[PDB]
């Protein structure tokens, strides 16, 4: 048995030829030649990998035609870890954009670095620039000298910036746009009495410990205004100074807090030259049972993966030449097969890069397995790999005389 | 070998500016008051406004000087109206 080893027939319905590998499934007393392991398990409804037996022995029993699903998966082996990490990367050559969509851990090492307070990246898209920082996305004009001043931004570093890709695009969340903030019943009179002046006005009282403290008089009351905003607000000319008024009538004055103020920065910013940090990638991180996920911002010279791995990115054919197809795809360490997006759907993503969605019923789960629980993805990045049919027993027992061809096929180069 | 070390040569400098409002002839240094943060320094040519860099201008000023000494000031609602070249 060791010096040639073989097999014989037996109770399991999956079986496989000792020296062709060709799979076949058996149904009653006769077998059907099965195009891959997925349709055959689905097929028969037990969780199993085929049996090897005599090649002399399978001649004896009778045939049929072609039996399951056309390209469906080839080897099930589930992985799901605790904790879930998705990135959507964008490079820019030195013309166009190319799209990596990553799963598992990012390599932080070398020149990269997380993407935060200060730090900024500039890029165009639908012919409009875009302020990129703490994981958000703002809308900003070349012409604006009043706020790119302030800001530190020059007309001519935001009209050259680099284009960026549609997957980026919108994957990253909207902001508040960097314009003057416009405030309400500017120019009226004020609500309340002693307002210092007319609404709209900035006004600020000096103090013996620490720097002076700015305000804005708004119809209801005055709101606190952080330096660089109120430097903003200093710009139309406008008045050459704000109004100077104590501590202590300002502290009896009513405090509103109507206005928003979050996106502009503390201090100017420091705009990260893309010719040396060519690519960008947006990260989305999460923690099994964490009512929310982390979003973050990464940028460097190259793709977040170690030089190491480097060579075993994979190529998809891509051809769908539309946005919403990613050009590469590469696996880390403690990637995740199984997967659930947010009324939920189930995929199940192949090591070749594309994904096929599974019945949530118990037949379709008991016959493949995968009763462990998914983990979790989101679907700005999951959607750009491609998609093949449901593994659904309902239209796996099909038979084909011939298959219907590929159309649009790409070359295979040695 | 790489471009050489010289005073920038300003076309027809001297002359008079093609669109409105230029603060002075062409070739003249504007800079933006320091009160609206950080200072940035530019140069009108014939049809606009080109932005200089810290070093630069300091060449423009030393080489153009003819006796002067510093640059124009504007404030910046009046900067947005000039077109960029």
């Amino acid at each position: 048995s060791f010096i040639s080893p073989s097999g014989q027939l037996n109770e399991s319905p999956i079986i496989a030829d000792r020296d062709s590998g060709a799979l076949y499934v058996r149904v009653g007393d006769r077998l059907y030649p099965a195009l891959n392991l997925a349709s055959a398990r689905l097929i028969t409804g037990r969780p199993d990998n085929p049996h090897l037996v005599r090649s002399s022995q399978i001649a004896t029993m009778p045939r049929g035609p072609l039996v399951g699903i056309p390209g469906a998966p080839s080897s099930f082996s589930p992985k799901s870890p605790p904790a879930s990490s998705w990135l959507v990367c964008d490079t820019v050559a030195t013309q166009g954009v190319t799209v990596t969509v990553i799963d598992g851990t990012p390599d932080l090492t070398g020149h990269r670095q997380i993407l935060s307070g200060s730090d900024a990246v500039v890029l165009r898209y639908g012919g409009d620039a875009w302020v990129i920082r703490e994981g958000r996305r703002s809308r900003i004009e070349p012409t604006n000298r009043a706020v790119l001043l302030p800001l530190g931004l020059t007309p001519e570093q935001v009209s050259q910036a680099r284009p960026m890709s549609r997957a980026l695009f919108d994957a990253l969340p909207v902001g508040p746009e960097l314009l003057v903030p416009e405030v309400p019943n500017a120019g009226g009179p004020a609500t309340f009495p002693g307002a210092p002046g007319p609404i709209g006005t900035v006004i600020v009282t000096p103090q013996i410990s620490g720097p002076q403290q700015y305000s804005l008089v708004l119809g209801d009351g005055v709101q606190t205004l952080p330096p660089l905003v109120a430097q903003i607000l200093q710009n139309a000319a406008g008045n050459t100074k704000p109004l100077t008024v104590e501590p202590s009538t300002l502290a009896k004055m009513p405090v509103v807090n109507r206005l928003d103020l979050s996106a502009y920065p503390d201090n100017p910013l420091e705009v990260v030259d893309i010719r040396e940090h060519p690519s960008t990638c947006w990260w989305w991180e999460r923690t099994a049972g964490e009512n929310r996920a982390r979003v973050r911002v990464v940028s460097g010279p190259t793709i977040p993966v170690a030089a190491t791995e480097m060579n075993k990115v994979v190529s998809l054919v891509k051809a769908d030449t539309s946005g919403r197809q990613a050009d590469q795809v590469y696996f880390g360490p403690d990637h995740a097969n199984f997967v659930a997006v947010t009324s939920e759907s189930l995929w199940w993503v192949t090591d070749a890069g594309a994904r096929f969605g599974v019945e949530d019923s118990k037949e379709a789960r008991d016959a493949l397995g995968l009763t462990l629980t998914p983990s979790l993805a989101p679907w700005v990045a999951l959607r750009l790999l491609p998609q093949g049919p449901t593994l659904s027993r309902a239209d796996a027992l099909v038979e084909h005389d011939t298959l219907p061809m590929d159309m649009t096929p790409a070359e295979l180069v040695v | 070998v790489g471009p050489e070390l010289l005073v920038p040569e300003v076309p027809n400098a001297g002359g008079p500016a093609t669109f409105p409002g230029a603060p002075g002839p062409i070739g003249t240094v504007i800079v933006t008051p320091q009160i609206s943060g950080p200072q940035q320094y530019s140069l009108v040519l014939g049809d606009g406004v080109q932005t200089l860099p810290p070093l630069v201008a300091q060449i423009l000023q030393n080489a153009g000087s003819a006796g002067n000494t510093k640059p124009l000031t504007v404030e910046p609602s009046t900067l947005a109206k000039m077109p960029v070249v």
